[PDB]
């Protein structure tokens, strides 16, 4: 009949950080009709972790620097700007991670300390350089949102000389999606979907995707009863 | 553009004694603080505040509705200047 | 493609890669106002 | 050959035609010769002054 | 916050007169009802440029 | 202060291209490419 | 903190044009929201439309009949805006038949009354008549949605019968507008208006249910992976 029956959903996935969603054979046209909304909210509309507030010692603001330390507080909070720690915990809403590091070395990621239900995704990021007789102890602030708040915006300071850092919570790196032509029986103008989510392996891009459905599916109860 | 002002220019032979009369008529509209509008309550201006609608607080606006209704008398030589005022104070006591 | 509706742009668009640079010239030095102020000495005007 | 201006428009949104193609619409009691864009245009001015005519 | 609000009620109906040098006609000067927006550069319809 | 840019800001490009940014969109609402990467500045063919 | 869920308003004239006020929204929904339902309102809305024509004594779609005023193709016209609606969801196709004698102006209410189908507008002009003219029609029409050509569907009842455009979709326009709102010192809030026209057999409101509905049904679909 013309009414056509339940697409064949499809997943394929390399790790935690790239996916391919198939869905087909859809009615011409709601390949667009289904990626783009996914693709607006996957963009902007799924809850991730972010830093938002870090203190190093002995430092009182983000413009200066620090004793041994090759790099100045500036570029350190851009490169603690691509943290990436993923939440075990779907209640934890916060925590505070320590880093007490000493020349000469190369501090990366995974020198902060362990806790509890957090685990950082991108061990390997450089964070400073570290030369002899230069000390680094530092307390980042990891919270849980949405969006990108701007730090003259929320303004989180655990302390006094806290450095309040903008949060770009977005866990969504990349959405793209692809529009087939495939055919079903006698019908040549059928769609096959393919959504292509690119995340920082906090959240799978499955689980991204879900939320965004969701996301979706909440906002068309808004239409049930009219205010007239 | 102003609502009716197709309209408003229409009534006056030369578009600044328009202005004199809306501006004339909101200092009276304030003077008394409203008391004295020929418009009905349904006819009242109104603004769209967070608590809800009130009366517009633009004399202006008022003014400019008001002689669209055609409630409204002007021209030169009217009323002494002075009785005027003593009369409307006495209809209208602010 | 368009962001918004996700269809394509109706003509082929020339992307590219360019070097932008952020000048001297900001709002933030040059919005101004004003209600009452300094006055001029002799003249008495507002100053400026 | 479009009986009225939203049929016209209406291919447009399925891609049968282009605006800038040349076809036939029925437009106030005429059976126009022009594309869909100009009757678009034609639209918009009519629905800014509410005044078809 | 209240302060904002207040303000959107004193604004009201009310006009602001708009001026770009040089004036060489009369149309360098208009008058607009403000919208107010978040941020520090007024914004300009696009069917005065010309006459601006 | 560390200035970011917002809309009054001015850009140029060296062969004489200027403007003030008028408008800041969300990633979602740019023009993207079919891998999905959005362009970054949208300029006006208008003043070439 | 989560905004709080919006308020929808209808302001909805008769049976074929309504607005829809969906606020506060999060920024950039408006159109996340308005393009996938305006999408959807104009090619899956189910509907009924007619698909053939046959007139007797003529031959092709751009010939005249003698005898009346409009020619093959303005009668056509006259048919594409019939407005019918199936009172029975068995029922999938109609044949409406149609005998007329000049003078005469024959309008929609002019066709054989059919069971389980229902004239929308019966005042319709189809043709008009002279001394000695006759008009002998079978109009099909069909259930379907979106707009079909005549060419791509090719539907022909029997020989020299006309295929005509089948304008299945109900919906006859759709326009959304997103206006800035503010909830407070939330500036960059979104406002949805959606203003709908319709040809009168599903009101507004209807459709706007049902492509809220096909939306929905689809959402479903990422559910069982392979
Ligand atoms: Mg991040």
């Amino acid at each position: 009949d013309s009414k056509l029956k339940a697409p064949v959903f499809t997943v394929r996935t390399q790790g935690r950080e790239y996916g391919e969603f198939v869905l087909e054979p859809l009615e011409r046209g709601f390949g667009v009709t289904l990626g783009n909304p996914l693709r607006r909210i996957l963009l902007s509309s799924i809850p991730g972790t972010a830093v938002t507030s870090v203190y190093i010692e002995d430092v009182l603001h983000e413009f200066s620097t620090i004793p041994g330390v090759k790099e100045d507080v500036v570029e350190i909070i851009l490169n603690l700007k691509e943290l990436v720690v993923r939440f075990l915990n779907p209640s934890l809403q916060t925590v505070t991670l320590l880093l007490k590091a000493e020349g000469p070395k190369e501090v990366k990621a995974r020198d902060f300390l362990p806790v509890a239900d957090v685990e950082i995704m991108n061990p390997d990021l450089h964070i400073a350089t570290l030369e002899e007789g230069g000390r680094l102890n530092m307390e980042v602030r990891v919270d849980r949102g949405v969006g990108y708040v701007p730090a003259e915006k929320h303004g989180i300071k655990d302390r006094i000389n806290a450095i309040p850092v903008d949060a770009v919570f977005s866990p969504v790196r990349r959405v793209a999606f692809q529009v087939e032509d495939t055919r079903l029986g006698q019908r040549t103008d059928l769609d096959k979907l393919t959504l292509r989510i690119w995340t920082d392996g906090s959240v799978t891009p499955l689980e991204a995707l879900n939320q965004a459905v969701e996301i979706l599916r909440e906002h068309l109860t808004y239409f049930s009863n009219p205010q007239a | 553009a102003e609502p009716g002002i197709d309209k408003l220019f229409g009534m006056v032979d030369s578009k600044y004694r328009l202005t004199v009369v809306v501006a004339k008529r909101a200092q009276q509209l304030l003077r008394h603080g409203f008391k004295n509008t020929v418009l009905e309550p349904e006819e009242r201006p109104k603004m769209q505040t967070l608590e809800g609608l009130f009366d517009d607080p633009n004399a202006v606006t008022w003014a400019m509705k008001e002689l669209l209704t055609g409630r409204l008398v002007f021209g030169e030589n009217l009323v002494p200047e002075d009785r005027l005022q003593k009369e409307m104070e006495r209809l209208y006591p602010v | 493609y368009d962001g918004r509706t996700g269809e394509p742009i109706e003509g082929p668009i020339v992307v590219g890669q360019m070097f932008i640079m952020k000048l001297y010239h900001m709002v933030e030095d040059k919005m101004h106002a004003r209600s009452t102020g300094p006055y001029s000495l002799i003249t008495q005007q507002p100053l400026g | 050959v479009f009986a009225n201006p939203d049929e016209a428009l209406l291919a447009v949104a399925h891609g049968i035609v282009d605006l800038q193609d040349v076809v036939t619409v029925r437009y106030m009691g005429k059976r126009l010769e022009t594309s869909p864009g100009r009757i678009l245009f034609a639209r918009i001015v009519a629905e800014a002054v509410e005044d078809e005519k | 916050d209240e302060v904002w609000d207040a303000l959107e009620e004193v604004i009201h109906g009310k006009v602001v007169l708009l001026n770009r040098a040089p004036t060489l006609h009369r149309l360098g000067i208009q008058a607009f009802q403000p919208v107010l927006v978040e941020g520090q550069s007024i914004q300009l319809h696009p069917l005065v440029c010309e006459a601006f | 202060q560390k200035r970011k840019l917002q809309v009054g800001d001015k850009l140029a490009n060296r062969h004489g291209n200027k403007g003030v940014v008028a408008k800041i969109l969300p990633v979602e609402d740019m023009p993207h490419l079919p891998d999905g990467t959005p362009v970054d500045v949208i300029l006006n063919p208008l003043g070439v």
